[PDB]
DNA sequence: CCTGCATCAGAGCCCAAAA
DNA sequence: TATAATGGGAGTCTGATGCAGG
RNA sequence: GGGG
């Protein structure tokens, strides 16, 4: 444990205190909180997200080119199953430059992706819902789309707003998403039990406006005895319809 | 005050950990010390072995202690050592010939084992499939010598 | 939403007593090439590609949607692990 | 078989011993022309 | 078009030369404009007269000078070289024992040069020092918080330039002294300095108590030596208390003018707070053979005279600006040329004594390698030296003028608290209340006020006008914080007739706090309201309007602009963007007056007065740190007739002299169909047409071939099994050719590299004779393109060993640079931004013919939500678009400042011509009121916007001075049921641009120990899934999913190799193995000396490793 | 109609919602900001008000500290004041108004930032914590001065500056809070205990040193969702021994409790569970984002540490109290 | 017995991180 | 492998807990 | 130093 007790051993020339068995064991940068309960991951990408009106309430925008890499050997295996390349090995050395890639290779991945979830996450994870997963709908363009309703959940804007996308590969890992991770079925708030996915914003602006109702001055409370009288008193231009 | 809904419901798991501990004022016929330190089950399934064994029961108090104090004393060691005073928790978890039972979720993350939560649970972990045409044909052949 | 989803969740006394159900099933299938489903022809599910129709490759789908039938059976301690894997093995090869 | 339990626990010098594969006698690290490992050094193959 | 200009404020005097505070301080410490007999004692001079004359022999200093340049700036920027001068100095050898003089001028190395913006070049890079806030050296008082009616003296010197003191006075009535955390009686210290209790009793007693409470008679029982032993034993036990050894170590702490240095502002302060005069900067002196006392009475004074409630004496804040002081460039420069130089003493005392005491020259004595690595350690690796922001001329303009309180003699990030991050009353004119970092650095780092300059005692002052009377005199006074309390101080806008004060009643200030005066009070009065804020906020018009935390959003965002191809000044300015485009030197001026010879792409011949006919060659193309490209263009035409200071070329990022930051495009405040949601933005597809929002973009790529054990690498075009199909482009040599379009995975320079002891394993080797082809020598290593990057190839630089000029370091045989550019289109994700602080990402880009347009067929550019105005607070942008649709038919830009600007009624004026435009041409050209018009007129009276009865012309007007107009849907061909706001804004395209960003892995590199994927995506790194990210997980129960994250996503070898063999054969992946970052743990603890043992249910041991440890 | 449906719903909802926003005419011009005839009338008032305060300074009828403190609170009141003119106005005269539909509606704005943009900015903070006897009587639809700009500054740092040291305070509070409880999971139907808690349903009031009926959304965060760990009759209903409350069985018990029928609710609680290394299906009661039974397995310990952290946050005693 | 008083171990996440 | 040489140079703030002291 |  070095600099526990007496002056830090340091390299010659250098306020650096050398790194112990200690220093490696503990702290933030230790060997428990950096490579023990989280780690870095395969499968994993990241970019810019971006609103997605129409989209449905369990599906994502997810770039092409992003799920070409994350889906990589699922796409290697059926390029083979059909006939894009002689077998894996050489499919492989066809994505690697980018003008070696042709139209019949998109078609390829749309058949992997099929009925399978991605995972989506943004930082800070304060709450189970900071990962919820969805459908990948395959898009042209570098940005993902988010559907608008889980933006409170994730504390998402679209400021510039980030978000890591992760590709859950087993039989039973797309299980555990798809029923207990899809956002559709988690809608209300393990907290309060309250509605989570819920109107904001826009959508409440619009429902708003089309349910208020009008109230005007004109007539301003007149009596009349009979109906017939106030549509003749309103075709006068004396009484406001509301 | 801050316009937060919030169920008790969960303030009263966190402030149960809380009171998980208790203290000893006398050990009456066990191998316990005045003032030594235990979880409350521990010294409650001592105490049913005694008073099922005849010698007089562990007498004991109850213990408030914050969160903090209350994560550095649960029996796993690797809960414990990779929360917070590592060295600390290791010399005593050594010298104790601590064994870590894996009960918990972050003892069994550190390993990369399968948490004993959601479907790792031993509730719902061995549940088998099985159609109606397969449990049909392999419970014919079975049913004789 | 997943389709049907809130009828699966009646089927169980945990919900992730369901994933595992689904779960296990679906590694059924992929081992055994589909061919020990309970699903009749018209009730596979169907991919549409460039091409035109196909199955559905998604084992994970196919068994969600077998569930809702009725037709499988799920429990604890139902048939030694093994004994299950050699007569599957047996009615639908690999 | 199937790892149920972690135990801890202080190790005597002849446990120390009995993991070692062998003295790291010299503080010499690897060979400054070949770039192989100095013999009896701290990245020797020997050990 | 016309540019008309509002506000009644006459600023009496200019903006500073607004990069000074960094060009006069490095100007003032080198001197080498100078000749070194008139040289101040300052800076580099002052430095070689603290360390000189170095005693046993005797080395004294007489001179330095410092050399040219050996390189231009342009070439150090080239070769990777620092921008630096030659130092030499001239040193006389005197012998104290013999008489001997010998004198040579040594040479000690090179020391880096500034540019003419207040930039550095530094190994090829170009470099900025942040000047640093820190408190000023004095004699402080400030409460003891234990003792409510006690307080504490400190004394605190430069920075490493002595230890702190405190002075409590403690419980038991006698006045202690704390040095460095050691604490004893101050009365064994007055003795030393010759004091006697007669002194003590005489000078203070006044105060019945405490001055009997210092009186302690076992000290007086002892002449000054004896108390001198009696202290050193109590600071340091175990040494011998030897009379030479005594004094060496309290001289060297206390008097000794090399050890401990007061400041020059120290002296004044202290001289100033105290009443006395100083002789030096020590605290004592060594005088007679005795020590003389100096500071340590008159701060004794001053604190019981305080405890006492004497008039006159009162407690110093210490985050007051008059008490708080910056470290500009030569100030940080100079303390480590002071070290490296001190250093190089060492190194001189220790050869005086070895080899012979007489055949030694001043040439043989000093080693200057000390002092050039103190010198490039600072500049290289200071917390204070960072990588220039030259994203446009405003980043770098703004990053010269930031202050920060971090850094190497500053507070730390878990070491700061809320006193220093507060705005102080004294910030008023000095340093920005706006420009701050949002997050953990707030209030920490800071920029200069546009007004204020640091004087030569280092405190930030800021200009007032006198005020005589009732009369405003032209003679402005440049004020410090202290000497500003003293006045009556009134506001800027106080109304005026001629230079006669015109209210009855003014706005003032009386040390910060606001009051109202009558004009016979009235001391000062502000300059401008530009001089309360950094440069960046005062580029904010209607600022008066915009709520501060959005404001500051504004500021920070402007440094982020992206230069654009055909960008262009916003129609509503400040009146500062001409300024900044100057003082940033991006552009070109003309010297003296004359006519322009030749105008060309890459150069502007000027034919002047003088005869003489200059060439100012342009820079073209050339790529900043950030990749943005920093290109000039010729603004004038052959023969044009010029004067002095006119514009000759602009630089980037700037229109005819101004800062274009952006483009002005025509938009529409109004919901869309949620492509707008939660501030994202729609564009219209004609921006990307006609080229708005495009910028280029240059990445720099670079390879080495060096000599290896194996044998040389070699840049080559024969590279084994590829395809010609793959080499096309390349060049006879094996470097792509200039004007090639390279796209992700293509060769940009061949390599060959020779084949490790892995020379082929014999499955490889009946391969390779199957085929009948040699395994070759050398295998492919060519430098490619990485994932999502490419574009065309605009230039290359080959280096190599034995070609004139260049020596790598060392093994490298040769460096082949390629240097790659790209245009970038806006697109979806990239980022948008105007100066009010409303910021979002592109969702949607509609083409034109969904977009909503006006009656007359013209298409708006942007739609933002409204939604985004009313919790933010920033009005600034809503009276931006009306001036700015005024400004769209009448075609004119304006200049509106900061707080005396364009006003409600004045912008109604302007918007009524407009309406003439809009409509009264439809009236001639023979068209009517439309049917949908009247629709909106219906649902606008029913809302109030127009007076019911009146015919529609009439009505319209009374929505467009509103500033609303009729809007119609491009999709349904319906009116919006409502009037919309629309006019023309000022928005940027920032930094963060998609392409840039997007990023994903599927396997890749892993780390050494741990096994895990490496991180970021220049590495091609995998995410981080952190403690956080696994408790998502484990809240769900998703157990499966979360075991893949720890094991076949990460560290499971067995499992990641086996994982990924199952996914292209079809099969599923299998459980998962032990993770090797654990066994990593188990060895770890074994390294400390613990057995950690893995256990079935048996309680038997369980091996993890397979066998492979165990003998 | 459960889940699958809802997510059919928040779709629709999602879609018209939309569309009618575009098409309904919401914008923004600065004449939007709807300065109400009232405010004027109302600081007239306020001046005449703070010169009899003065009156009673320099004629040494109230102190330093007493006229200080007679100011906030007068500016205080014309605040109030002027922003129920600010919507009084609004309502009556002019209800689609941009800014009052947003606000109103819940899409965007608060009372207060709408009164920042229409009324008065109000009192601004010293560097301390103090308040500044004078307010900035502008508002940003006619902008500040740049004294008012400045004075106003200085809350605004230090409020940044407040969030940026109190983030890391709540992160690491929600690290204690997993750490403490991450072991704590359903892992069985009924540990079989006979004891409970009992929840009240009036808080004993101070002002009236008696008793008042607890808050609603306090109630129900007792109640909802909770077996009943004894029978409960109140108004001719039996609530049974082992019944989840729904959220109408907790309206149904406040109900009761109105009429005096019931004080206190007997409950299963974590708190009382004897299931060891965690809880039972019953002392948890539902999972609340599934408004049902918690399923056996659920990982409801590190819900409570996510619940707990996710607003710390938003919180201005403050955090510090709960820490 | 009790209280000052020191020595120690804590101080949010993810991404660029321009060496 | 030989005049004689003999004692060093250098840098915040919180809460919890185990310790010499009126 | 910079993004959320
Ligand atoms: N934990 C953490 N979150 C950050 C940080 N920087 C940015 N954020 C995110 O920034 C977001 C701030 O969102 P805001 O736009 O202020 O959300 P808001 O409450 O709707 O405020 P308005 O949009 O103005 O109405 C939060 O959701 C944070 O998650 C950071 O450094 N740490
Ligand atoms: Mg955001
Ligand atoms: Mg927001
Ligand atoms: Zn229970």
């Amino acid at each position: 444990d070095n600099g526990r007790r007496g002056a830090p051993v340091t390299n010659p020339g250098s306020d650096r205190p050398l790194r112990s068995l200690t220093d490696i064991l503990s702290g933030k940068q230790g060997r428990f909180r950096q490579n023990l309960l989280g780690k870095r991951v395969d499968y994993s990408g990241r970019s810019v997200i971006v609103v997605g009106p129409q989209l449905k309430l369990h599906q994502c925008g997810l770039p092409k080119r992003m799920a070409l890499e994350l889906f990589k050997p699922f796409l290697l295996k059926k390029m083979e199953e059909k006939g894009i390349a002689p077998n894996v090995k050489a499919a492989r050395r066809m994505l690697e430059r980018q003008r070696d890639i042709k139209d019949e290779v998109w078609d390829a991945l749309e058949e992997v992706i099929h009925g399978k979830v991605v995972l989506l996450n943004r930082a800070p994870t304060l709450h189970r819902l900071g990962i919820q997963a969805f459908q990948p709908v395959l898009v042209e363009g570098q940005s993902i789309q988010l559907h608008p309703l889980v933006c409170e959940a994730f504390n998402a804007d679209f400021d510039g707003d980030q978000m890591a996308v992760h590709v859950p590969l087993s039989s039973f890992a797309q299980a555990e998403a798809r029923i207990q991770m899809l956002s559709a079925h988690n809608l209300l708030s393990p907290a309060s039990g309250e509605p989570l996915a819920k109107p904001s914003r826009d959508i409440i602006l619009g429902l708003y406006y089309i349910t208020q109702v009008r109230k005007e001055k004109k007539g301003a409370g007149l009596e009349f005895a009979t109906p017939e009288e106030a549509l003749a008193a309103h075709e006068r231009g004396e009484v406001a319809l509301n | 005050a801050q316009g937060v809904k919030l169920h008790d419901k969960h303030i009263e798991i966190v402030v149960r950990q809380m009171m998980k501990y208790v203290e000893v004022t006398d050990p009456g016929d066990s191998r316990l010390l005045e003032g030594q330190v235990l979880e409350k089950w521990d010294v409650e399934a001592l105490n049913e072995r005694l008073i099922a064994e005849g010698k007089t029961p562990v007498a004991w108090k109850p213990l408030l202690m914050g969160v903090t104090k209350s994560a550095l004393s649960t029996k796993s060691w690797l809960s414990a050592a990779s929360f917070q005073n590592t060295t600390h928790v290791l010399t005593e978890a050594a010298i104790a010939g601590k064994k870590d039972e894996l009960i918990g979720l972050k003892e069994n993350v550190i390993l990369g084992r399968l948490i004993p939560a959601g479907t790792g649970s031993d509730f719902v972990r061995f549940t088998q499939v099985v159609d109606q045409k397969t449990l049909k044909a392999i419970e014919e052949a079975r049913k004789e010598a | 939403a997943e389709p049907g989803i809130d009828k699966l969740f009646g089927m169980v006394d945990s919900k992730y007593r369901l994933t595992v159900v689904v779960a296990k099933r679906a590694q059924q299938l992929l081992r055994h090439g589909f061919k020990n489903t309970v699903l009749e022809p018209e009730e596979r599910p169907k991919m549409q590609t460039l091409e035109g129709l196909f199955d559905d490759p998604n084992a994970v789908t196919w068994a969600m949607k077998e569930l809702l039938t009725g037709r499988l059976v799920f429990g604890e301690n139902l048939v030694p692990e093994d004994r299950l894997q050699k007569e599957m093995e047996r009615l639908y090869p690999v | 078989k199937e790892v149920r339990k972690v135990r801890i626990a202080l190790a005597s010098p002849e446990k120390i011993r009995s993991w070692s594969y062998g003295e790291v006698e010299k503080p010499e690290t690897i060979n400054y022309r070949t770039l192989k490992p100095e013999r009896d050094g701290l990245f020797d193959e020997r050990i | 078009m016309e540019i008309k200009r509002f506000g009644r404020i006459r600023e009496v005097i200019p903006l500073p030369p607004l990069t000074e505070i960094q060009v006069e301080s490095y100007r003032r410490a080198l001197q080498a404009d100078v000749p070194p007999e008139k040289r101040e004692n300052v800076g580099i001079q002052a430095a070689f007269r603290e360390t000189f004359p170095i005693e046993e022999l005797v080395l004294d200093f007489l001179e330095y000078r410092l050399g040219e340049p050996p390189f231009p700036q342009d070439e150090c920027r080239e070769k990777d070289l620092t921008y630096q001068a030659p130092l030499y100095a001239r040193l006389q050898l005197i012998h104290k024992d013999t008489g001997l003089i010998k004198e040579d001028e040594v040479f000690l190395g090179h020391i880096p040069l500034m540019t003419e913006d207040g930039s550095f070049i530094i190994n090829g890079a170009d470099r900025v020092i942040v000047s640093q806030i820190h408190r000023s050296p004095g004699v402080y008082f400030t409460p003891d918080p234990a003792r409510p009616g006690r307080y504490i003296a400190s004394i605190i010197p430069l920075p490493k330039r002595g230890p702190w003191i405190d002075l409590e006075v403690e419980p038991n009535g006698v006045v202690s002294m704390k040095v460095n955390k050691r604490k004893f009686p101050l009365v064994l210290l007055l003795r030393v300095l010759g004091y006697d209790q007669e002194t003590l009793a005489r000078e203070l007693g006044a105060y019945g108590e405490l001055v009997q409470g210092l009186m302690d008679e076992s000290v007086f029982a002892m002449r000054p030596e004896e108390a001198l032993i009696r202290l050193f034993t109590l600071l340091r036990p175990g040494d011998p208390p030897k009379r030479d050894k005594a004094v060496a170590y309290v001289y060297g702490l206390i008097a000794d003018p090399r050890r401990y240095d007061l400041g020059e502002a120290g002296r004044y302060k202290a001289e100033e707070k105290l009443g006395i005069r100083l002789s030096g900067r020590t605290l004592a002196r060594f005088e007679d053979g005795e020590f003389k006392d100096e500071v340590f009475l008159p701060t004794l004074r001053y604190l019981f005279a305080l405890t006492a409630g004497v008039p006159g004496h009162e407690v110093d804040d210490i985050d007051h600006l008059g008490n708080r002081r910056i470290r500009t460039v030569g100030e940080l420069m100079t303390d480590q040329f002071r070290v490296g130089l001190a250093r190089l003493a060492r190194g001189v005392r220790e050869r005086m004594l070895m080899g012979s005491e007489d055949s030694l020259t001043p040439a043989k004595l000093v080693n200057s390698r000390p002092l050039e690595a103190a010198i490039r350690e600072f500049f290289s690796r200071s917390q204070l030296s960072q990588f220039k922001d030259e994203t446009n001329p405003l980043s770098s303009l703004r990053h010269k003028r930031r202050i920060s309180a971090l850094g190497p003699g500053g507070l730390t990030r878990e070491r700061a608290g809320f006193d220093v991050r507060d705005v102080h009353r004294t910030h008023y004119g000095r340093i920005c209340p706006v420009e701050t970092p949002e997050g953990a650095n707030i209030g920490l780092i800071t920029s200069l006020a546009a007004y204020a300059r640091v004087d030569e005692l280092g405190f930030i002052r800021t200009p007032y006008r006198r005020v005589v009377g009732g009369v405003v005199t032209d003679e402005v006074v440049y004020m410090t914080a202290t000497e500003e309390d003293r006045y009556t101080i009134a506001q800027a806008n106080t109304p005026l007739e001629g230079n006669r004060i015109a209210a009855e009643r003014v706005v003032a200030r009386r040390k910060g706090e606001p009051v109202i005066v009558s004009p016979e009070e009235v001391e000062f009065m502000d300059v401008s309201p530009k001089q309360v804020f950094s440069v960046n906020t005062n580029l904010i018009p209607f600022l008066e309007h915009d709520d501060a935390n959005r404001a500051l959003m504004g500021s920070n965002m402007q440094t982020q602009a992206v230069p654009l191809i055909r960008a262009q000044a916003p129609v509503v300015m400040t009146g500062l963007e001409e300024r900044v485009v100057r003082d940033s030197l991006a552009a070109l001026y003309a010297e003296e007056d004359g006519e322009v010879a030749k105008v060309d792409g890459n150069r502007i011949v000027v034919r002047y007065e003088d005869g003489r006919l200059v060439e100012y060659p342009l820079r073209r193309f050339y790529r900043s740190n950030q990749g943005t490209a920093l290109d000039q263009r010729p603004r004038v035409v052959v023969g044009q007739r010029v004067r002095k200071g006119d514009l000759l070329a602009d630089g980037p990022a700037s229109e005819n002299g101004f800062l274009a930051l952006g483009q002005n495009v025509l938009v529409a405040i109004m919901p869309f169909d949620g492509y707008n949601f939660e501030d994202a933005i729609v564009i219209s597809e004609e921006l990307l047409k006609r080229d708005f929002y495009t910028s280029i973009h240059i990445e720099r790529y670079e390879i080495e071939a060096r000599d290896t054990k194996l044998g040389p690498e070699r840049i080559t075009r024969d590279i084994p099994h590829l395809s010609e199909a793959a080499l096309r482009d390349l060049d006879e040599e094996g470097v792509v050719r200039i004007g090639a379009e390279v796209k992700p995975g293509d060769i940009l320079v061949g390599r060959t590299s020779f084949k490790g002891e892995s020379e082929p394993t014999p499955e490889e080797r009946l391969l390779r004779s199957i085929f009948g082809e040699k395994a070759r020598d050398v295998k492919d290593t060519s430098l490619r393109v990485p994932p999502g990057e490419g574009g065309i190839v605009v230039r290359t630089v080959r280096l190599r060993r034995g070609d004139p000029g260049v020596e790598l370091k060392p093994g490298v045989r040769e460096v082949v640079r390629v240097y790659v550019a790209q245009k970038r289109k806006l697109q979806v994700g990239d980022k948008l931004a105007n100066r009010h602080g409303n910021k979002g990402v592109v969702a949607k880009i509609l083409p034109v013919e969904d977009m909503p347009h006006l009656p007359d067929g013209t298409p708006v550019d942007v739609i933002l939500n409204p939604l985004g105005v009313p919790s933010r607070m920033n009005l600034g942008q809503i009276l931006e678009t009306h001036l700015g649709l005024a400004g769209y038919f009448l075609g004119q830009r304006y200049i509106s400042p900061i707080f005396d600007g364009a006003k409600e009624p004045e912008i109604k004026e302007l918007l009524a011509q407009a309406f003439e435009v809009y409509f009264g041409k439809r009236k001639g050209e023979g068209f009517g009121v439309d049917k949908r018009e009247v629709e909106v007129l219906r649902r606008a009276e029913k809302l109030g916007l127009v007076t019911p009865g009146k015919t529609p012309e009439e009505q319209l007007k009374e929505l467009f001075l509103q500033g609303k107009v009729v809007l119609y849907d491009g999709r349904t061909g319906e009116p919006i049921e409502g009037p919309i706001v629309v006019g023309q804004m000022f928005i940027m395209k920032l930094y963060h641009m998609v392409e840039d960003k997007m990023h994903a892995r599927s396997t890749g590199p892993y780390s050494l120990i741990t096994q895990q994927p490496l991180g970021g995506k220049a590495q091609f790194g995998g995410q981080r899934f952190g403690e956080m990210e696994v408790w998502a997980l484990e809240a769900y129960g998703a157990a499966h999913t979360l075991q893949e994250m720890l094991t076949l996503k990460s560290d499971d070898i067995e499992g990641r190799n086996a994982a990924y063999e199952a996914i292209i054969k079809g099969e599923d992946v299998p459980e998962p193995s032990v993770p090797e970052s654990f066994r990593v743990l188990v060895k770890e603890l074994q390294a400390l000396a613990l057995d950690v043992q893995t256990l079935d249910e048996k309680d038997n041991p369980v091996d993890i490793f397979e066998g492979l440890a165990s003998k | 109609l459960g889940m699958e449906k809802t997510a059919r719903l928040l779709d629709a909802l999602k879609y018209y919602g939309f569309t009618f926003s575009t098409t309904s005419g919401i914008t923004i011009g600065i004449d939007d900001a709807v300065i109400p005839e009232e405010k004027k009338q109302y600081l007239e008032e306020a001046d005449r008000k703070l010169l009899q305060i003065e009156q009673a300074y320099e004629m040494g009828f109230l102190t330093d500290r007493e006229r200080y403190d007679q100011i906030l609170q007068l500016w205080t009141e014309t605040t109030e004041k002027v922003t129920q003119a600010v919507f009084k106005n609004f309502e009556e005269n002019y209800p689609f108004n941009p800014l009052y539909v947003m606000a109103q509606s819940g899409a965007r704005g608060n009372p207060q930032q709408i009164r920042q943009l229409c009324g008065l900015r109000g009192l601004m903070q010293k560097p301390s914590g103090e308040t500044f006897e004078v307010p900035v009587r502008s508002s940003f639809r006619e902008g500040l001065t740049v004294l008012e700009y400045f004075i106003s500054s200085h809350g605004a740092r230090k409020g940044g500056a407040d969030t940026a040291l109190r983030t890391a305070d709540s992160g690491y509070l929600t690290r204690k809070l997993v750490d403490v409880t991450h072991e704590i999971v359903v892992r069985e139907a009924d540990c079989g205990t006979t004891n409970y808690i009992s929840v009240p349903l009036f808080q004993p009031d101070e002002v009236t040193r008696s008793l008042r009926l607890r808050k609603r959304a306090d109630i129900e965060a007792g109640l909802y969702g909770r077996v009943l760990a004894r029978e409960v009759e109140v108004l001719g209903v039996r609530l049974e021994e082992g019944r989840y409350l729904s959220m109408d069985d907790v309206h149904l018990l406040i109900k009761a409790a109105e009429a005096g029928e019931i004080q206190e609710v007997p409950v299963r609680s974590p708190l009382t569970c004897q299931t060891r290394y965690g809880v039972c299906q019953k002392c948890y009661g539902y999972d609340l984002s599934m408004a049902r039974p918690v399923s056996i397995g659920e990982a409801v310990g590190i819900v409570a540490a996510q619940s707990i952290g996710e607003p710390g946050t938003q919180l201005t005693q403050g955090l510090p109290r709960v820490i």
